[PDB]
DNA sequence: AGACGGCTGGCACGACTTTTGCAATCGCAGCCCT
DNA sequence: AGGGCTGATCGTGCAAAAGTCGTGCCAGCCGTCT
């Protein structure tokens, strides 16, 4: 069925276009990519998948790249226990094998490591199961969830990532409308995060937006898609002033040092 | 202070153990060494379980001196894996031993469950339990027209007023658990 | 860190479990049972 | 023990290499590209091997735990410091006369390939602590997506691996070479995907884009020729779906 | 409620700071700061533990130098039973350790990358990466940070990816240079030579001659405060120093003769 | 003179507890079985 | 004359299925003022 958007921080310039998109390629569980900016939305549309996790028994796996360390890593790939490493312990199965059908949101961060990448498709490709022992990979299927935050067909000139691990993946692409791109609710979901706030601080009242805040807003070059516009928001609101002036100074820079 | 007079004390008869060694008879050494072994464990689990309640019971009393000293109304959210992670108590022999467990102090005679209280929520970093709330309920309910209690509504707007945030539901639900009649059931011509 | 060898114990089931399973019950109980138990022992006081 | 055949000339001479070899037990090389389906080919000579009712399951050369190498093709069998149970041996152990392919062998570790080296020669399995070793039979077969040339100049693997290079690695057509059934394969490919599609056919098909795909990079034989098949009927999805205007371009920048 | 012990932070931008902390108090974000060196920041971190007064332990105390290996502060986020060897029962420790309550980031610059990308995907959604097989779990609790390093200057150099970054961006303190403060530093000096006749419980204290406090002054002072409790003590060795007031204080401990 | 209204307790689900049900293979070497 | 075979000893947990609370939630009911 439907669930209600929890957040629909959503683009009507073509976010909706693309919101579109998704919710029509949603139904399969065949490849799944996606690609944006640092801190846009991407988190967000992962979610966006995870709603359209469609019908119900959506396990929700994760897969935080740039993680893992350096050792057991491999076995966070296949599966743990037996009397295999240093200790011996019930099966904990690989993080793929510990979800099976569940959805595999992958972390865009690009391993270092080709090979290991290589080892996670070839059980990505299919799973025979690991009846020999839980060192190895098993017999499981899973919704799976890409993203990209860089140039994918440069490191493929860059040697950065496999050609083969690329051409299983990216089935059917997603990019984002960045922050330079989407500028769509900019105003809207600005006023949007502004009611979080309030919310949040319990507070009286919005008093509003200036002109020249306004402006500062179109004038952003918003090096955060998503988050970072947040950020500022919140900036502003910690910021905060009396309910007499709508909106004061520039909390687009925190980092900037206070007067 | 752990009641030692109340604690037993397992002697073993020294006058066997100076009995069986002399013994020629082997079957009869053996049977002592067995009961011997047998007492001893049996002393050693006695021993291990005054020890263990000990420990838990000094845990306990560090967390419930609020609930030993202001009383129930402070009685702090207390419970096993929490006391367990604070003073380092057992992980599962004490979740075993710590049935039937009954002290005297300045607030009364209270259980070893009676200590640990539930876990309540509490906004801005704060904390709350069960008996507490079980104790700031019937304070509440005093604190009612003599005529009309107070509604488990008004008892949950008491409740949040504390901070407890007990709301109606669990605030009628405790009523309950409290055995008292609400509002308009404890209603009576003033 | 990573795994090759090293690495290395147990407890006891049934009597030292039943002499632990003594102590989970009340007060009164364990010296009741203490009672019934000495009534056997010839080693004991 | 059959797919959608690619239906090729060129891949009815690497079937016949394949069916004549199809008794035979030496180890088997190959260098074949993504969407080659020498894999598939592989196993599909593992099944109609001399051994039909034979164990016939692969290992991915990168699959191996960085020190359960010995552990690897071996299995355990007393001690190694887990103090119980390892007392079951190896996948490979599980072999005897079977088939796994050695795929990933293009990665694995010099010192895996030495290990492997150990496992070219006739037998003799060794276990943790052991008392005699085990001179178990086993099918051996492999692939790469590179050319062992290559690495020999470079001397990635170790002419050992040479060595263990046995029966004549066929390889598979380029992509550009194949061009053998394209709009045939796109053909069943698309069957399969309406089937999963759901949708009742394609009232569109059309051809012309056909030829213009036969004018496409292709860097998947199999890999990309459906990848892109699917990725342009999902962006139509419609009955009337022809071949104009269907691009493979995911990570370009569509309009 | 609680109330913060007493420090000496009489910069008039120190008193600002502290009622910036003060605003910040009720509400829970991140906290940064520039981490001034020999400087007491994480003291101020308390002063905020204590000022949020939350019941229980919020106020986490832990830096990252001391997790070498990669394994220790990836411990932070425990390990649960058998993921490598299990040398104790659920290895999970210093996460709960403010169940319900806030991290302190110290020597956060040294952490690495991916422990960095690491710790950040546990920022927002908060699951629990628990090694070894199991499923997550999230808490109610939250972090703050103090450093000397430049946050600009990484991410020029990208130690830490960008998102992480902003996604601390909630409060920043760039605590006074230890030679930027020097009325404040006289004031703490008296204050220590005070606390210091206090805690050792000597008779008399000494007091300091002004020469003793200009020369103090035309001291290094690396660490304003963290230097003067050395000092303190350095004075504090020296036997006799009490009954009477002297000069004698100990920069160098491995000066001698 | 029937609806408001809070009672008020029945009903609910998970979330914290919890109680019981669980002992071996040693180790040789002599004795029993074959 | 050779194989089986034997246990004398081998002791602070847990885990597992179950249960049970907290809190909510909901449905009728009575005092009454309409
Ligand atoms: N409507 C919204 N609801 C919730 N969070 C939002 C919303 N709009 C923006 N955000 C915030 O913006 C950020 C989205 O970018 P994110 O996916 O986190 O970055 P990245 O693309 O680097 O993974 C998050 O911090 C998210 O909380
Ligand atoms: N004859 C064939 N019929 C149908 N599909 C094929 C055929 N050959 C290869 N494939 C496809 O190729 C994919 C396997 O990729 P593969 O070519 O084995 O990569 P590599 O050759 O680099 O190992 C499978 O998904 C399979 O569907
Ligand atoms: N008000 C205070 N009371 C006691 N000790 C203090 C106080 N302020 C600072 N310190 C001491 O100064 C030392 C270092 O302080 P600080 O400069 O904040 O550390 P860092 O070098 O990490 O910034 C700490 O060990 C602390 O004990
Ligand atoms: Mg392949
Ligand atoms: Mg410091």
């Amino acid at each position: 069925m439907a669930e209600y958007k929890d957040n629909l921080l959503g683009e009507a310039n073509s976010f909706l276009e693309v919101l579109e998109q998704v919710s029509h390629l949603a139904p399969l569980d065949k490849p799944v990519l996606i690609i944006g900016e640092r801190g846009t939305g991407k988190e967000l549309i992962a979610s966006r998948l995870h709603y359209l996790s469609s019908r119900w028994q959506g396990p929700f796996i994760s897969l935080n790249c740039a993680a893992l360390n350096e050792n057991l890593l491999d076995s966070e790939l296949f599966g743990h226990e037996a009397g295999a490493f240093t200790g011996a312990q019930k099966r904990h199965p690989g993080r793929f094998e510990r979800a099976d059908g569940g959805t595999l949101f992958l972390d865009e961060l690009a391993t270092a490591p080709m090979m290991v990448q290589e080892k996670l498709l070839r059980v990505i490709e299919y799973g025979e199961l690991e009846r020999v022992g839980g060192s190895q990979p098993l017999q499981v299927n899973v919704r799976l969830v890409c993203a990209t935050n860089a140039d994918l067909p440069a490191m493929v000139n860059e040697g950065t990532f496999r050609a083969d691990l690329l051409d299983r993946l990216a089935f059917d692409v997603v990019q984002l409308p960045p922050l330079r791109e989407r500028e769509s609710d900019i105003m809207l979901m600005a006023e949007y995060f502004a009611i979080q706030m309030c919310r949040e601080i319990k507070l009286p009242l919005f008093p509003g937006f200036t002109e020249r805040a306004r402006e500062t807003l179109l004038n952003y070059r918003w090096p955060g898609n998503i988050r970072e516009l947040k950020n500022v928001v919140e900036r502003s609101v910690y910021r905060h002033g009396t309910s007499d002036y709508p909106l004061d100074d520039i909390i687009i820079d925190p980092f900037k040092r206070r007067p | 202070e752990l009641n030692a007079d109340s604690i037993p004390r397992l002697k073993i008869n020294q006058q066997y153990a100076a009995m069986g060694n002399s013994a020629r008879n082997d079957a009869d050494g053996q049977f002592i060494r067995s009961n011997l072994q047998e007492a001893r464990w049996l002393i050693k689990s006695l021993e291990s379980r005054n020890d263990t309640l000990l420990r838990v019971s000094r845990c306990i009393v560090e967390q419930q001196q609020a609930f030993f000293e202001q009383g129930e109304e402070y009685m702090k959210p207390m419970v096993l894996a929490d006391i367990a992670q604070a003073v380092e108590m057992h992980e599962s022999t004490i979740s075993r031993v710590t049935t039937q467990k009954y002290l005297h102090s300045p607030r009364g005679i209270f259980e070893l469950k009676y200590f640990f209280s539930s876990h309540v929520n509490t906004e801005g970093g704060g904390e709350a339990s069960s008996t507490a709330i079980r104790a700031l309920v019937k304070k509440l309910i005093a604190a009612e027209n003599p005529a009309k209690p107070l509604s488990d509504s008004k008892l949950t707007s008491m409740l949040s007023e504390q901070g407890i945030m007990v709301a109606r539901r669990t605030v009628a639900k405790y009523r309950e658990s409290l055995s008292i009649p609400p509002s308009n059931q404890r209603k009576q011509l003033v | 860190m990573k795994q090759g060898l090293q690495l290395r114990s147990l407890a006891m089931t049934p009597q030292l479990q039943q002499a632990i399973r003594l102590l989970q019950l009340s007060t009164l109980e364990l010296q009741q049972e203490l009672q019934q138990a000495l009534e056997s022992n010839p080693l004991l006081e």
